[PDB]
């Protein structure tokens, strides 16, 4: 693990997944989060996002991801298959198998 | 003061929400809250002029005793207006500075929030409403009037030595018995050197609509930080010295600093989502600095356009050559600042304060605020009044103008913002439909000398400018161009006129006018000046507006009117 910079884990380490759980405000509808849950209404296996929440969150990542974007997006594939698969089951009674999705900016 | 009278505020009332303004809804929508706070049901009103005043209260003829006066009062000795006033209290928090003392004195249903540097109108009611000549309020040789009447003992009363009052000079004889009139006109008129110099020279305004209301409620352990942002709307409406003279601009850099550099409900836990505690920032009052590219600003700025002549190309050659000293990109100089790359928008403002030192426009930077709701956004303090006035849309459906006044009051909620961006659909396009006759003007040279001023009139309407206030802006937009830049000071600085075509409303020649450049504190004689031609002749004139600087003619009763208006 190369913990100086260009760190190979940060995103899936905690950050982007949890920012996504920071995409979480009152009305209890401020979400980019149950988007997939309404994709799982059919199994569309994808999701939409912006490029102006990260700006609404920081000014640090927007000049960062542009360097390695197509790496970030399969990092996000990993994020999803780690996250929603947590959400496939509350307590230990549900998972047939995982799968894969796409993301839309 | 109403720390005592507010204690009274329980029974029925009317909170009229005073005539067309930003500041009204700022300083009132607060109060629909307080009334449901003390369990008061309410009713509130649109005003456009004195028309609305009694045409509605004639429908509301009760004795409802707790009554408002804001943005009003300089209309009537308002007991003369509302003769149904017997004891029905009124309430004064109006910004209209020049008001009549007849509504100050006879102080039956009025309350003076009085503190000011003008000790010049002391007995002005004690003579003006007290004197006359060729007067009948007296006894006579006839045996019918040998009784105690309203013996005012004044220029109202006799001139045959039967009058208790008038101890001002001798009553037996000065040189004769009838010199009473002579001194009466002397005493009447010699101060009207000052009195009629009041209310017949110019007009201007006072102060806020809810700054007191903040301080009124500051005692109530109320840290409704949201309401401060509601407050500043009314502040920068007309504290902005770009529009209206404040001075206190540079002296409430202490006060509201002494408010909020002081007032901190959270010194420890303020960095979270909903309405973080506010900042003061030294910023601009530039033409919508934030949300769209520089190349909107660098044309649409009067402070740029006043000094640099940017409608033409030399400005642009001057522009970019001054962007040499920054060395900004150009693609980025034609996308939104918020949309640009990041170290630029971040670093940008810091240098402009210093490298505007040498290029004739040093006074773009002022003091302001900025805050948010959440993380979709960072709204801006100054970036709010202008989207509002897109909803002040002069549609002739007969339904919009009153109703869109209500939408404004629904606007400044945190819940109601989808509507709000619709102004920005409307606002910018106005701001560049600004030029749409200007370069057709400065090169046509449609400025008219017209004697002891400068003069313009338009003769073809805009659906945009059927709505009235932009008429002042275009007036405020251009005389810099040709009249102030190609000239000397002797041949440049004079005030201006600005006509409004009503190509739809049957033809009535609406107009506003404004002072020359660098003469702001010289208040506008246009407070009266247009009475000049009207007082002499007058032809179908209106002053139906609450505003001073405002008029309405016929299609063709303006020129000989203007000919009388030469002076």
């Amino acid at each position: 693990n190369q913990q100086d910079a260009q760190i190979n884990l940060q995103a899936v380490k905690k950050k982007y997944k949890e920012f996504i759980r920071t995409f979480n405000e009152e009305n209890f509808f401020y979400k980019y989060r149950d988007t997939l849950k309404r994709n799982y209404l059919n199994g569309r296996y994808f999701l939409e996002i912006e490029m102006e929440d990260l700006v609404g969150f920081d000014e640090t990542l927007a000049d960062k991801l542009n360097k390695q974007p197509t790496e970030h997006l399969e990092i996000f594939e990993e994020a999803a298959r780690e996250v929603a698969d947590e959400i496939t089951a509350p307590r230990p009674e549900h998972e047939e198998h995982m799968h894969d999705i796409q993301i839309l900016l | 003061l109403r720390n005592d009278f507010y204690r009274q505020l329980v029974g029925k009332r009317i909170l009229i929400v005073v005539n067309y303004d930003i500041d009204a809804i700022c300083a009132s929508r607060i109060l629909q809250a307080l009334f449901k706070y003390d369990h008061m049901l309410y009713t509130v009103v649109p005003i456009m002029g004195v028309t609305g005043l009694k045409r509605a209260y004639g429908e509301h003829q009760g004795d409802v005793k707790y009554v408002v006066l804001v943005n009003c009062g300089g209309c009537v000795d308002i007991v003369e207006l509302l003769q149904p006033s017997d004891d029905v209290t009124f309430f004064i928090c109006d910004s209209h500075r020049p008001l009549d003392v007849c509504n100050i004195y006879s102080d039956r249903q009025v309350c003076i929030l009085g503190d000011a540097s003008l000790e010049e109108n002391i007995p002005a009611f004690e003579t003006i409403f007290y004197d006359s000549e060729g007067e009948d309020e007296d006894e006579d040789e006839s045996s019918d009037t040998e009784q105690q009447h309203d013996d005012s003992g004044a220029g109202e009363s006799d001139q045959e030595d039967q009058a208790p009052r008038s101890r001002k000079l001798s009553r037996l004889e000065r040189h004769e018995q009838r010199i009473l009139k002579q001194r009466a006109r002397r005493q009447w008129e010699s101060e009207r050197d000052r009195i009629m110099f009041e209310y017949t020279q110019f007009s201007y305004y006072g102060r806020s609509a809810a700054l007191m209301v903040f301080e009124l409620a500051w005692k109530l352990s109320k840290d409704n930080m949201d309401l401060l942002w509601w407050a500043i709307v009314g502040i920068t409406e007309q504290l902005l010295l770009g529009k209206i003279e404040s001075g206190a601009y540079t002296l409430e850099l202490e006060q509201i600093q002494s408010h909020v550099s002081r007032l901190t409900n959270k010194t420890n836990d303020q960095n979270t989502m909903s309405a973080s505690k506010i900042t003061f920032e030294n910023d601009l009052h530039l033409v919508l600095y934030r949300h769209w590219p520089v190349t909107e600003s660098m044309r649409y700025s009067r402070y740029s356009s006043c000094q640099l002549k940017l409608w033409t190309l030399r400005g642009e050659k001057r522009l970019h050559e001054l962007l040499l000293e920054m060395g900004l990109p150009l693609v980025h100089a034609r996308q939104t600042y918020g949309a640009m790359d990041l170290v630029l928008r971040k670093e940008f403002f810091s240098m402009v304060e210093r490298l505007a030192e040498k290029y004739d426009i040093a006074d773009i930077v002022y003091g302001t605020f900025t805050l948010s709701y959440g993380y979709r956004s960072r709204y801006a303090a100054a970036d709010y009044v202008y989207a509002l006035l897109a909803i002040m849309e002069s549609v002739k459906k007969h339904k919009t103008p009153e109703d869109c006044f209500l939408e404004a009051s629904d606007a400044l909620s945190r819940q109601h913002k989808q509507l709000l961006s619709a102004g920005i659909d409307q606002a910018k396009l106005l701001h560049a439909a600004v030029f749409r006759q200007v370069q057709s003007s400065l090169e046509a040279r449609q400025v008219h000398s017209a004697g002891s001023f400068f003069y313009y009139v338009l003769q073809e309407e805009h659906a945009f400018f059927s709505y009235p206030y932009a008429l002042g802006l275009l007036a405020r937009f251009l005389l810099r161009g040709h009249v102030a830049t190609s000239r000397a000071r002797q041949a440049s600085d004079l005030p201006l006129i600005a006509s409004c075509p009503l190509n739809a409303s049957e033809g009535m020649c609406l107009l506003v006018g404004i002072v020359p450049v660098r003469e702001d504190s010289p208040r506008n004689f246009f407070g009266k000046a247009f009475e000049q031609a009207a007082q002499k002749s007058g032809v179908a004139l209106l002053q139906d507006f609450f505003e001073p600087a405002v008029v309405q003619l016929r299609q063709s009763d303006l020129t000989r009117f203007l000919d009388s208006l030469t002076v």
